[PDB]
C-alpha cells in the first residue's frame, strides 16, 4: 500500500496509515564525511544506534488560530540522549534527519500544515535597525517557538509568517523540501535531509542548519472543537558523527 | 576561435567574440 | 611592432562583455570544493516547482496566510464563478511566485504553464469544479458555459486532493513579453462550480482550496532585464 | 567534436528544450491530471496529456537561464567618494569594508541561491567633477587590504607603499580599471545566508557579518594638492565568473534594510510593503 | 576552393551578371516583343531580341546590391541631448523609447521591404559642448532597459546600479563606444508595417506600435556636478548585419510626419509634395 | 606583451566599415526563422520589375 | 593593421601583474651564479624550523631573555596551572615568533601546529607536566580535569629534555585567519603539573622551561598581505 | 607532460601538502614525542603519531609560499619630488642615489634572507599637481646613471643628452612606464647584509653601503618653464622577478632608523619599540 | 596558452594569464 | 620567439624581448 | 586572412579588410 | 613575414615592415 510506511531508526520504529509518501530533501541521502571532503585531521566518534534514533519533542496544540511553529535544528535536540551529551562535549558535529511530523483529526475536520525544512533560516527582526535576533531567541529547545505569543523583548526575531520570519514570501516557501499534512489526505510528513553546509562540520552550539517551520495554511475547522488536535515532532538524527572533543560546553 | 583553409593560401576567418551577433558582414550568395 | 586597427568600442566598459583580465592574487589556491546537496545550474529548475499563487490576495487579505486560499461552499444558484486570473506569468495575482518572479528578470517567455488545485476540505465532502483556459482575442467569459468552449479541465474531488490544469502555449508569436503588454496578453483562467458543494450533517460548511503554479517542459525565458517587484530607495547601511 | 561544441556556444544552443509530440483523445483510468500536492512533489503532467497537441519542433534554448548567465553581469556594488572640501590630506583618502549587500540590485539575485562559490571580475568607474573649474592630473590608488593588514590612516602612511598588498594605479584619461579575483573564502562555498552566531551569549552577532569578511578597500587620490578642488566618485562594479550555486530560495519580497541582515520594515498598511497588488475581487482580472 | 570563395569577396565578383551574346536579323512568327502586361508578369525580351548585338563580356558584378549591402550601412537613428541650464539633477540624464522611425534617411531604405530580419551594430558619437569653458572629465552611462524593467527617475535611480541591464560606460577621449545586438524580436522578422491593431475597438492602437516596442535608452551623466556646463549631444547610429527581407514594396513619396505611421500631409499644389517635377507636355525632355 | 604599431585611421568610426564588437546581450537566442514567401536577396530582382512610369506628370 | 579591441584594465598599472617589459640594459650579461649554501626555495621550510615562543612577555619581562622562559618549582596545592595561551599562529604570545611572522603576511593558514618545551633543571630534577589543546567552541579550561578532557600530552621528564605536543588542525573550515577574529579561533593550549617538581636536598628549587613552535607537514598559509609586526612613522634617511 | 606542467600552474597547484593518514592507539617504547632541542633540530612528530589521526585527503598547495612569489610584487622604494616654487632651473631636476631601504615594508621582506638573486621590474607612477591650475605639457625624463658616469648639474648639462646610459621619457596622459633590469651586482648575489668594511681603519664605513652601490637615478621636467607651477612627484615600485635568496634570518623587530644600516632607536620603556604585547601573567589568555 | 581543435574549422580557445579566475564566462552544460 | 608545446592543448609560452631579464615570473618546483 | 608560404622562412603576406583597395603598396615587377 | 623554427620550442622571429632598414638590431658573430 502507498499509504502506509514504517521507519526504523536504531530501537525506535515509527508508523503511520495515512502517508503523502516521503520527501528526500535536495534528493541526497544522509551519508558519513568522506576523506576528500574532511579537513579535520582527528578521528571522528559515531554513536550509531545510540543517537540515530527517533527523538520526540513537546507536543503543540492545533486551534483555530494557530499561526504556526517552529524548530531549529541541532537545537532542538540538545538535551536529547547521547546525540544531545555528543554536540556539546565537541567542536565539530554533522548530521542529517528524519523529521516525521504527527497530527491526526478525523474524517469530519478539516485543515492544512505546510511542513517545511530551510537551510539557513536567518531570522530578520522588524522594525528595529540593525539588530538582529538574539542567540536564546533562535536555540528555544525543543520547544521552539509558537508563533504569535512572546513579549517583545528587543532582540526578538519577526513573528510574521506570511514573511516567512525573514524578508520572503510564504507561497514561495514551496522551493524548499516540504510536505503538506492536509487533514482530508494524510495525518503525517516525513522529510529525511541530508547534511547541507559549505563546510564538511561545523559548530552544533554556534550553527544551526535547518529550521522546521509548520505553518497552518488553512483553518482547522470541524464541529467538534472540544478535542484538542496536537501536533508531535519527531526527529531522528542520521549518520551523526563528532570530532574534537574536550570538556562540555555550558551554554548561556 | 577560426576557419583555417588552405591551396598555399590560407584564410583565417577569425570570429573574435562568442556571439553569432558579434561578426562582421554576411558573405553573399 | 605589428600594425593595428583600433577599433570602435575600445576602452569602453560594457557590463555585460566577456573578455579576461589579470588576476589581483597570484598564484593563490581556492578552497577545495567539496559536495553539498542541492546544486541548481540552470533557473529552469526552479520554474518547474510548484508555488502559491497570492491569488485571494484583496486588500483585507495580503499580509495573511488568508491570500493564498479560495472558499469553497454550499451553493444556491447553479454555474457560479470561483476566480478569474489573467494567465500571464508576471501579470499580477502570479507575479510574486517563483515562476512569476524569475520571469520578471527576463523580457521574454514561452512554453506550457501548469496550474495545481488542492482541496483542503473534510474527507466527507464533494465537489466538481470546472477549470477553464480562455484563449485571447476574447473577453474573460461571463459563464459556465462560455467558459468551457475553451481548454477546460472537470475536476472531481476525492481521494487524491490535487488536479492540474494545463495552459497550452497558444500564441502567434513564438514568444511573449513578460511584462503587462496588450498584444502578447495570454488569455484568462476562470473557476466554475460543475455540480455543487456537498457535506453530510455535522460538517464544516465552508472549505478551502490552495493554487499552485509551475512551467511544463516546454516552458523558457529569454533577454535577462532588472526586475521591477524590488526597489532600493534609500542606502542600505550597516 | 569539441567544435561542434563551439558552435553551439557561438548560436546559443547547449541546451535545447523538448519537442511537443502529438497526442490524441483518450479514455483510461489513468489519470495524471490527478495527484496529491501533499507529497511536496509537482505533479508531473504535460501538455499532451491533457489536451490533443499537435507536434511542434521546439527551437528554445535554456543557456541564458544558465547560473552562470543569471549571475555573469557587472552590477554596481558601491559608490566611493573623494570629496575635496577644505581639507586635502583629511580628505583625499578614504576606506570602504567591502561587501556585495548595499546594492539591492546584485544582492537579491546572488540571495536567490543559499550557497554560492565563484570568482570575480572587479571594474571601476570613476568619474573627477570639477567643482572649481580645472581637474589637473588625476591619478588614484585603490588597494585591498585584507583582514589583518595595516589600514592606512594618512594620505601618506606607510600602508600606500603596497608591499605585499595589490594594488591598481589609474590615471585619469586611461581604459577603466579591471581585474579578476579568485574564489575567496576560508569554506568551500559562500554563504549567502547563515543562521549561526559567533559564540553563544546573548551578545553574539547573528549572520553573514559572521562569515562574510572580505577585508577593506582603501583608495586615495595619489596626485598631491592642486588648487582647484575636485570631487572624485569610484563606482566599483562585481560579475560573477564560473559559478556554482546551491539550494535555491524565495525572492527578497520586502526592501533592504541593512547589510548582512534580513532585517525589515513594516508600515502600517503592509500591501505597500510588498509588490502584491490588491485585488479588487476574486474575479476581477 | 573555398579560398577561391574567399578571392570572390576580396575582389567583389561574387555575383556576375550575363555576357550579351551575338545575334542576326530574323524574319520569324515568335515575337519576343510582343506580350500582354495584363498577366502580371515583366515581358522577358533581351536586346539580342530587338537589335542585333556584338558579343560582349559582362565584367559588372552584383555585390553591391545585395540586400546585405543596401542595409549595412550606420546610419543616424537618434540624437541625445543632456543640456545642462539650471538645474544637474533634473539635466544630466534622459530617456529615449528606442525605434528606427525618427531619420528618414535609414527608415526609408528599410521600409523598402515588409519585413526584415537582422543583427544590429550600435555606434554611438557623443560631443561634450563646453558652454562655460570646461568640460572637465565627463562619464557618460547608456544603459538599455528592455520593455519592463524599471525606468530611473532621478540622476541616482537605484536602477542606475544596471545589476542586469547592459550599460556601457564611456569616458571623454576614449574610442566611440559600440557593440552589437542580436536579432530582438519575439516573431520570426520585424515588421516593417502591420495592417492591424491590439484589439478589436474603435480605441485599438493601429500600426507598428502594436509591435515593435524595443525598450527604453536610459542615459546619464555619470560625473557629478561641475562649476561649468556643458551640453552633451549622443548621436546614435545604426547599421544592419546578416539580414534577409521579405516582399519588397514601393518607396515612401512623401515626406513622413510621425513615428510607426504611414500619415503624411498633404498641401494645396501637390506637386511639391512629391519628388514628381512637372513637365511642360508630353513631348518636352 | 607583443610590440604593436597603431595605425593611422584608429579609433575613428567610419559609417561604412566591417568590424566586429562585443554583444549586448550574451546568451541569447533569436526566434526561429520560419518560412516568409517573397524573400528579397539583390535589389536587382526589384529593378527587373515593371513599373509605370508618370509620364504624363504635367502639373494639372 | 590588424583590428583590435582595447579591453578594460589597459593601460593601469596593478601591483601584481604578471607582464614583460623591455630591458633597460640590453646585451647585459649577469655575473655567473655560483653555489652558496642554505638555499630557501618555499617560505614553508622556514616555517617548520623551531623559534622560541616569549611566553612570558609580561611587562616587566619584555626586553629581557627572561620573557622566553616559564619558572617550575616545588608545589603546596595539586594540578596547578603552568601556562595559557591562544592557539591561533598570529596571535599574541606566538606572533613574533618565526612561523608567527611569516603568518603574519598572509590572509588564511590551516594544518597542524607543533609545541615542544625543553626542561632545564637539573639532571636531579624530576617532574610529569600534562600539556593540553583544548578545541574552540568552549571558554579556557579552569583546572587540569576539564583540561586533559581534550587533547593531551603527558610529559615525564627524563634524559631527553624535550617534547612534543602537536595540535592538530580541527576546524570547521578548510582554512582560519591569521588574524585575531573569533569565528576562526583556534582554542587554547594550557600547561598543569601532572604529578610535582620533586629535587634531592641541595638543589635548586626552581627551574626554567623553554617553549618552541613550528609547523607540520600539513602546515600551510595563503592569500599574501602586508604585515602589521612592524611599520615606519618616519623617513628612513641616509 | 609540460602541457600537464602548465595546467598546474594556472591552477596553482605545482606544490602539493601530503596527506593525513589513519592512525591507531600504540603501546611502544619509541617515543616520538619525546627528544632533545639541544641537537638543534626540530623533532620530526606529526599529527599521527600523537593523537589518532583519521584519513584526510590534502588539497593545500605551497606554490604562494615560494620565495618567488613572496618577493615578487611590486612595492614602492621611492617617492621623487619635483616642486617648482620660484626658479624653473634649479626645481626642474633632481637626482637619487639608488637602494632598496628608504621602504619599510619591501626592505623588510628582503631582508629575510642574507644574500638574494634576482632580476627587477621597475614601474613609475608620475603624477601632476596643478598649483595654480594647469599643467601644460608635462613631458618627464628619468636617466639611470652607472656608477661613474656623469651626473647632471643644470637643467641643460650635457648628461641629459643620454649618449650611453638608459632614459626613460614619459609624456602626461601615457600609460604608467616600466622596464626590466638584469641582476646587477659584481657578486654573484645581492648582500641583505654585509659584517664587513671597506678598509682596516676606525674610519672604514661598515655595512652594504661598502657593497650595494647601484648609481644614480636622475631625472628632470623636460618641457620648458610654463607660466602655472607644478609639484611632480614620481613613486618608483620595484618587483623581483625570478629569484633565489639564501639563509633565511629573523624579521626586523623594531623600526629601520637609516639605509644601510641595522642601528635601532630604543625608548625608555622597550615594550613600545617591539611589537611584542605585554602579558597579564602566564595564564591570561 | 590554449586548446587549437580541429575539423578545417579550428577553435583557438586562448587564455591569455596564467590564473583560472582570469577566463572569461565558463562554458554550460 | 617561444616554446610550442601539444596534447590538443598547445601552450604557445612566448617570449617577447631578447633579453632573459624581461620575461615574467618564474616556474616553480 | 593570408598566403603563407615555406622553404623555414615564412612570409605571411597578410590583407587584413576583405577589400582589395585596403592592401599596401603593390609588389614590383 | 618571419622565420619560424623548431627543435619545441620554436623562434618566430618577424620583420613587421618591408624595408631591411626596419628591423631591430642585428645579430653578433
Ligand atoms: C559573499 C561575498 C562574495 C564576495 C567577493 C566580493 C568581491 O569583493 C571585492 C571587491 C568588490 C573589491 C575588491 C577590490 N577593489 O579594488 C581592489 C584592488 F584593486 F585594490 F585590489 N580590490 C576586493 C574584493 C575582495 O564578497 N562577499
Ligand atoms: C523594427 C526595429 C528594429 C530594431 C532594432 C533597433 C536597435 O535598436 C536599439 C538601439 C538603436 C539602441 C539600443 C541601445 N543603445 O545603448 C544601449 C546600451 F548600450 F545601453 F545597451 N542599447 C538598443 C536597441 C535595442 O528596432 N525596431
Ligand atoms: C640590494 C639591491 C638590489 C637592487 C636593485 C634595485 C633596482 O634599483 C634600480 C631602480 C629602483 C631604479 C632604477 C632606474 N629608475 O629609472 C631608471 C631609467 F629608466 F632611467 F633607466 N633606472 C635603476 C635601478 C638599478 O638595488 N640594491
Amino acid at each position: 500500500s502507498d499509504r502506509i510506511i514504517q521507519i526504523t531508526r536504531g530501537d525506535s520504529t515509527i508508523t503511520s496509515q495515512d502517508v503523502a509518501n516521503a520527501v528526500v530533501g535536495y534528493g541526497v541521502w544522509p551519508h558519513y564525511l568522506t576523506p576528500q571532503d574532511a579537513t579535520a585531521i582527528d578521528k571522528p566518534t559515531q554513536p550509531d544506534t545510540s543517537s540515530n534514533r527517533f527523538y520526540t519533542l513537546d507536543s503543540k496544540m492545533w486551534n483555530s488560530t494557530s499561526k504556526g511553529w517552529w524548530w531549529k535544528l541541532p537545537d532542538a535536540l540538545k538535551d536529547m540522549g547521547i546525540f544531545g551529551e555528543n554536540m556539546f562535549y565537541h567542536f565539530l558535529g554533522r548530521s542529517g534527519y528524519t523529521v516525521h511530523v504527527q497530527c491526526n483529526a478525523s474524517k469530519f475536520h478539516q485543515g492544512t500544515l505546510l511542513v517545511v525544512m530551510i537551510p539557513e533560516h536567518q531570522l530578520a527582526t522588524v522594525n528595529k535597525g540593525n539588530v538582529n535576533a538574539g542567540y536564546k531567541y533562535t536555540h528555544p529547545g525543543e520547544a521552539g517557538r509558537e508563533v504569535g505569543t512572546q513579549v517583545e523583548n528587543e532582540k526578538q526575531p519577526s513573528d510574521d509568517n506570511w514573511l516567512n520570519f525573514d524578508g520572503t514570501l510564504l507561497g514561495n516557501l514551496l522551493i524548499f523540501p516540504h510536505q503538506f499534512i492536509n487533514l482530508r489526505s494524510n495525518n503525517s510528513a516525513t522529510l529525511i535531509v541530508p547534511y547541507v553546509n559549505a563546510v564538511p562540520m561545523d559548530s552544533m552550539v554556534r550553527h544551526n542548519n535547518w529550521s522546521l517551520v509548520i505553518i497552518p495554511v488553512c483553518q482547522l475547522q470541524s464541529n467538534n472543537i472540544s478535542n484538542i488536535v496536537p501536533i508531535t515532532v519527531s526527529i531522528s538524527p542520521m549518520c551523526a558523527e563528532f570530532s574534537g572533543a574536550r570538556a562540555k560546553t555550558v551554554v548561556q | 576561435g577560426a576557419q583555417v583553409s588552405r591551396q598555399s593560401i590560407n584564410y583565417f576567418n577569425i570570429n573574435y567574440f562568442k556571439d553569432a551577433a558579434s561578426s562582421g558582414a554576411s558573405r553573399l550568395d | 611592432g605589428l600594425p593595428v586597427y583600433v577599433t570602435p568600442g575600445s576602452g569602453q566598459f560594457m557590463t555585460t562583455d566577456d573578455m579576461q583580465s589579470p588576476c589581483a592574487l597570484p598564484w593563490y589556491h581556492p578552497t577545495k570544493e567539496i559536495f553539498i546537496p542541492g546544486e541548481v545550474k540552470n533557473l529552469i529548475e526552479m520554474c518547474q516547482v510548484d508555488t502559491l499563487i497570492p491569488i485571494n490576495s484583496t486588500q483585507s487579505n495580503i499580509g495573511n496566510v488568508s491570500m493564498y486560499t479560495v472558499t469553497l461552499s454550499p451553493q444556491t444558484k447553479l454555474a457560479e464563478e470561483i476566480f478569474a486570473i489573467k494567465v500571464d506569468i508576471a501579470s499580477h495575482p502570479l507575479a510574486t511566485t517563483l515562476i512569476g518572479e524569475i520571469a520578471s528578470y527576463f523580457t521574454h517567455w514561452t512554453g506550457s504553464l501548469r496550474f495545481s488545485f488542492m482541496f483542503c476540505g473534510t474527507a466527507n465532502t464533494t465537489l466538481k469544479v470546472l477549470l477553464a483556459y480562455t484563449p485571447p482575442g476574447i473577453g474573460k467569459p461571463r459563464s459556465r458555459k462560455e467558459a468551457m468552449l475553451g481548454t477546460h479541465v472537470v475536476w472531481d474531488v476525492g481521494l487524491q486532493s490535487t488536479v492540474s490544469l494545463v495552459v497550452p502555449w497558444i500564441s502567434a508569436s513564438q514568444y511573449r513579453f513578460t511584462t503587462p503588454d496588450t498584444y502578447s496578453s495570454a488569455g484568462y483562467i476562470t473557476c466554475w462550480y460543475q455540480t455543487n458543494f456537498v457535506v453530510p450533517p455535522n460538517t464544516p460548511n465552508t472549505a478551502e482550496m490552495l493554487c499552485f503554479v509551475s512551467g511544463c517542459k516546454d516552458f523558457c525565458l529569454r533577454m535577462a532585464r532588472d526586475t521591477d517587484l524590488h526597489k532600493q530607495t534609500g542606502p542600505i547601511t550597516q | 567534436n569539441p567544435v561542434e561544441r563551439y558552435v553551439d556556444e557561438v548560436l546559443n544552443e547547449v541546451l535545447v528544450v523538448p519537442n511537443i509530440n502529438q497526442s490524441h483523445p483518450t479514455t483510461s483510468n489513468a489519470a495524471p491530471v490527478l495527484d496529491a500536492a501533499e507529497t511536496g512533489h509537482t505533479n508531473k503532467i504535460q501538455p499532451e496529456d491533457t489536451i490533443e497537441t499537435r507536434y511542434v519542433q521546439s527551437s528554445q534554448t535554456l543557456d541564458e537561464m544558465s547560473v552562470e548567465s543569471f549571475l555573469g553581469r557587472s552590477g554596481c556594488i558601491h559608490e566611493s567618494v573623494l570629496d575635496i572640501v577644505d581639507n586635502y590630506n583629511d580628505q583625499s583618502f578614504t576606506k570602504w569594508n567591502i561587501n556585495l549587500q548595499e546594492m539591492a540590485q546584485i544582492r537579491r539575485k546572488f540571495e536567490m541561491f543559499t550557497y554560492a562559490r565563484f570568482d570575480s571580475e572587479i571594474t571601476m568607474v570613476p568619474s573627477v567633477a570639477a567643482k572649481d573649474g580645472h581637474i589637473g592630473h588625476i591619478v588614484m590608488q585603490y588597494m585591498y587590504v585584507p583582514p589583518g593588514a595595516p589600514i592606512p590612516t594618512t594620505r601618506d602612511d606607510y600602508a600606500w607603499q603596497s608591499g605585499t598588498n595589490a594594488s591598481v594605479f589609474w590615471q585619469h584619461g586611461q581604459p577603466f580599471p579591471r581585474f579578476s579575483l579568485p574564489f575567496l573564502s576560508i569554506a568551500s562555498a559562500y554563504y549567502m545566508f547563515y543562521d549561526g552566531y559567533d559564540g553563544d551569549t546573548y551578545k553574539s552577532r547573528y549572520g553573514t557579518v559572521v562569515t562574510n569578511d572580505m577585508g577593506t578597500l582603501c583608495s586615495r587620490i595619489v596626485t598631491s594638492e592642486q588648487l582647484h578642488k575636485v570631487k572624485v566618485v569610484t563606482r566599483i562594479y562585481h560579475k560573477a565568473k564560473h559559478t556554482k550555486a546551491w539550494c535555491p530560495r524565495p525572492p527578497r519580497a520586502v526592501q533592504y534594510s541593512h547589510t548582512h541582515t534580513t532585517n525589515y520594515k513594516l508600515s502600517s498598511e503592509v500591501h505597500n510593503d510588498v509588490a502584491i497588488r490588491p485585488r479588487t475581487n476574486l474575479t476581477t482580472v
